[PDB]
RNA sequence: GAUUAACCCAAGUCAAUAGAAGCCGGCGUAAAGAGUGUUUUAGAUCACCCCCCAAUAAAGCUAAAACUCACCUGAGUUGUAAAAAACUCAGUUGACACAAAAUAGACUACGAAAGUGGCUUUAACAUAUCUGAACACACAAUAGCUAAGACCCAAACUGGGAUUAGAUACCCCACUAUGCUUAGCCCUAAACCUCAACAGUUAAUCAACAAAACUGCUCGCCAGAACACUACGAGCCACAGCUUAAAACUCAAAGGACCUGGCGGUGCUUCAUAUCCCUCUAGAGGAGCCUGUUCUGUAAUCGAUAAACCCCGAUCAACCUCACCACCUCUUGCUCAGCCUAUAUACCGCCAUCUUCAGCAAACCCUGAUGAAGGCUACAAAGUAAGCGCAAGUACCCACGUAAAGACGUUAGGUCAAGGUGUAGCCCAUGAGGUGGCAAGAAAUGGGCUACAUUUUCUACCCCAGAAAAACGAUAGCCCUUAUGAAACUUAAGGGUCGAAGGUGGAUUUAGCAGUAAACUGAGAGUAGAGUGCUUAGUUGAACAGGGCCCUGAAGCGCGUACACACCGCCCGUCACCCUCCUCAGAGGAGACAAGUCGUAACAUGGUAAGUGUACUGGAAAGUGCACUUGGACGAACC
């Protein structure tokens, strides 16, 4: 299943925190979290964010940040590793 | 809304006279022109120089009767003579309605090249046609 | 409309203005001395008389009609009408005796005949019932059923599929096939049943 | 702030502080009648005058419907707005509870209150005077803890299925604590009829609303809001609890009831007449082009920019127009200067807008206790109204229709660049003049023209024809000529050259109710020339016009309202943003200041009605379970 979010550049660090939870749930849970991000800020800025929360999931990029809405904001999809892929980490780790 | 040229209605208090009170457009429905000339007819000349002249003559007019014109002037004009009606307040002395009558005779005729006639009509107060 | 309400529309039909004083109702009479006294529009251009008028295909080239090009509609109907005749003339000529008793000729009788097979009977209106809109099937006026006839031959004509063939010939065509109760309008009209019939779960939606 | 003047007191004036004035007022909604009942000490004069229905405890019983089990029959059952998930259990008949008690009840009784509505029986419903507990005793719904049983169904939490941007909710399924019985605890409710007990009156009423106003007596309670159902202290079988309950910092308000307006994912009724939906016709949204705009670019205008901008100011830019940029030049300057410099949120002027409305109303009168306010009923009940608008009248071809007209106001709606104009600003320049030059397209988007053809294309003709038909299709591009002009690759027309994209177009959306839509043909405005634009004359000339109310809206009658800058409102909580105070070993709590972050919990049926108590759960407001309240409604004859 397909869990969207909708953020802000300017987006608090508690939120931030709140919907990190909710993204690790989901992903627990085996669905493709699409994360939209949106605006003065930086696009790196932005993408930033996605470092955080995929930080906070050492879940992966199915699709990498990219911007939209005519360049305004960015979006990406985040994925539980595979298995194979979290035995590579297990093995890297 | 269209405000061209008409009297926005009020408390009742304020007075108005038969031309102010109709809108343009009864202008030929109850209203005449207050100049008269072949100008705007089909195929006549000159409109634009008896436009200019008649605007001209009505501030002439109104800088030279300061506070005696009543309602607004009537132009007419036969072949060459222009003729100004003009309805003033019986205010001011008749000497000196009679020495600005001469004033602007003379003076008119001279500046447009053309005979001109000023016929008054004093009245006690202007007008009311109706209070608005 | 420049005529006022009091206009009324006129009757043209020499049958009912010569009929007999002595044959009309109390009520007959009194309409009769009520439009000596009434005011009457002008007889439209587009009926007459005329023995040979039919409204049915008045209405029917008007609907064919494109940016008020009477003409060529009435040209194409009249060419429709007589490639129609020629064709039946035809097959009743090369047909045996035995069948021309039933091969029919009469360009008109076709026409209304092919209208009236293709006539739908009953229509998908959109009915509504607490917010949500759906198309239940309902009965259909008589007046609506032969536009729907018309505008389905019509809009069969005008399709692409039949290229370079001439309007009389496509119309001439489709008309026969409607006769004999064949081809893609009378389909239509079949698909149009079957949607009806397939949605007669919510004819209870229609409150009317 | 300075100055001028004025005012008050005056050898004083008045900044700060302190004091002087503190209870016979109230308790339905503003704080206040404490959840209920009974004393002693006392107080009062209201003391002598003067059957039954649904209380409660105990014991017993069961009609309907469940569950389970038996039969047999079937492959489906449950679930809703639609589904998914869930079970193979489903239907008939019969047997069967420690659960809950249709109809009666349209009754209004019992009890002190909480509560009590299946049946039978036992016991039983205190006081011949009324008040009387933070000062004790006995009770106190639902929730909750303790220990043991029952468990049909329902059900916090939990899990799953949906819905969602998210869904810790609303919707669906399963199941637990729990609701039940026993023995203890707990002692809280919007425990509200928010209206204390007793006795009495209906007379001169009475802020508002609510459930009319009061008298006498008594007890309890109240004294701005919030901090605060809080901290401390105290008591308690209570250990995240209950009762009592402050203070510090802070503010000039908080609050109760109404009137008007707006607003309502507000109710009923009736409508929309090219109109909101379906319905008819033709279109846009798909291709090229013309053109406007936004963006990009440039040294290179400005204004409109939701409806009500977007072939708009312009009935028009090669120079000019021109207000723009670069450079150069002039300074009493065409002007008793000048400024297209800012302010349309100072204005006049002319307008859009609802308005495809019909109301606006001065001057009076009355109603409300003479409050904001309101003023209708025709078998008429407090309205009368001058004037304005509509209407009437008028132009066009009728008395039809189209025009015109369209008030008061709404959007601080447009224009300081038509012109003027207040204020402010420049004056060796923000003024004036001269030369040159920009005015393009990455790209998006609006309107129109051309087409996509066969109802077509070319030719003749203006309607009895002949050919074309993969060709149809540019007003695009390139080359040439011509018209105007001083200047033409860049303006227009014609010709040649090329035959391009495209094959009737998605959701969505425009216009039209008849000589209209549609198609076609002229003319005019303005220019030297210049539009597929604009104005306008004319030809041919249609189909539907019948149903409805989801949405748009309109009206009427109502309902609610924490909004009044009027829902683009208000406002809650978390998180971090700084100070004051309090509790505290540092951390918490409150308040204030104050812009953010995530939601939209509350105010409208606030989109799941709101809330009280209690329990579990959750970023967060909050969600859900049980009972209780209306401080919500259910539209108030029958339908
Ligand atoms: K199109
Ligand atoms: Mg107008
Ligand atoms: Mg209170
Ligand atoms: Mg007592
Ligand atoms: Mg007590
Ligand atoms: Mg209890
Ligand atoms: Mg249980
Ligand atoms: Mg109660
Ligand atoms: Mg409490
Ligand atoms: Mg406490
Ligand atoms: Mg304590
Ligand atoms: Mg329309
Ligand atoms: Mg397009
Ligand atoms: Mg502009
Ligand atoms: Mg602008
Ligand atoms: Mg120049
Ligand atoms: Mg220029
Ligand atoms: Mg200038
Ligand atoms: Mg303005
Ligand atoms: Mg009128
Ligand atoms: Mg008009
Ligand atoms: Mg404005
Ligand atoms: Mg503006
Ligand atoms: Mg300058
Ligand atoms: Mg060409
Ligand atoms: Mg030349
Ligand atoms: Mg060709
Ligand atoms: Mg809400
Ligand atoms: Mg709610
Ligand atoms: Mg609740
Ligand atoms: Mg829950």
């Amino acid at each position: 299943l397909r869990k969207e979010l909708i953020l802000s550049s300017n987006i608090g660090q508690h939120d931030l925190d709140t919907k990190t939870k909710q993204i690790q749930q989901w992903i627990k849970k085996k669905h493709l979290v699409q994360i939209t991000i949106k605006k003065d800020v930086s696009e790196n800025e932005m993408e930033e964010i996605f470092h955080q929360i995929l930080q906070t999931m050492p879940a992966t990029f199915s699709s990498r940040p990219q911007a939209v809405q005519g360049g305004k904001a960015l979006m990406c999809v985040l994925r539980a590793l595979s298995k194979n892929e979290e035995k590579a980490y297990k093995e890297t780790q | 809304k269209n405000r061209a040229a008409r009297v926005r209605v009020s408390k009742g208090d304020k007075p108005v006279t038969y031309e102010e009170a109709h809108a343009p457009h009864y202008i030929a429905h109850r209203k005449g022109w207050l100049s008269l000339h072949t100008g705007n007819l089909d195929g006549e000349d000159h409109a634009a120089e008896r436009t200019v002249e008649d605007v001209f003559l009505r501030k002439f007019m109104w800088g030279t009767f300061p506070g005696c014109l009543a309602d607004q002037l009537v132009l007419k004009r036969r072949g060459n003579q222009l003729e100004i009606c003009a309805v003033v307040l019986r205010q001011l002395s008749p000497h000196k309605y009679y020495f600005l009558v001469g004033y602007s005779e003379t003076l008119l005729s001279y500046f447009y090249k053309c005979p001109v006639r000023l016929h008054l009509q004093t009245v006690p107060s202007k007008v009311v046609y109706k209070y608005l | 409309s420049r005529y006022s309400p009091e206009f009324k529309d006129p009757l043209i039909d020499k049958e009912y203005y010569r009929k007999p004083v002595e044959e009309l109702t109390e009520e007959e009479k009194y309409v009769r001395e009520l439009k000596k006294t009434q005011l009457i529009k002008a007889a439209p251009a587009g009926k007459t008389s005329s023995v040979f008028e039919d409204p049915v295909i008045s209405k029917f080239t008007n609907m064919m009609m494109i940016g008020g090009n009477k003409v060529l509609a009435r040209s194409l109907m009249i060419q429709t009408l007589e490639a129609v005749k020629r064709k039946q003339f035809e097959k009743y000529h090369a047909a045996s005796a035995e069948e021309q008793a039933t091969i029919e000729r009469n360009p008109y009788t076709i026409f209304h005949q092919a209208l009236k097979n293709c006539e739908p009977m009953i229509g998908l209106v959109p009915i509504l019932k607490g917010g949500r809109f759906y198309q239940v099937p309902v009965p259909l006026p008589d007046r609506r059923r032969r536009f729907l006839a018309m505008k389905w031959m019509i809009t069969e004509c005008r399709d692409k599929k039949h290229q370079r063939t001439l309007m009389p010939e496509k119309l001439s065509h489709k008309l026969l096939e409607a006769f004999h109760n064949q081809g893609p309008v009378i389909k239509r009209k079949h698909d149009l049943h079957k949607m009806a019939e397939a949605n007669r779960a919510l004819a209870h939606y229609r409150w009317w």
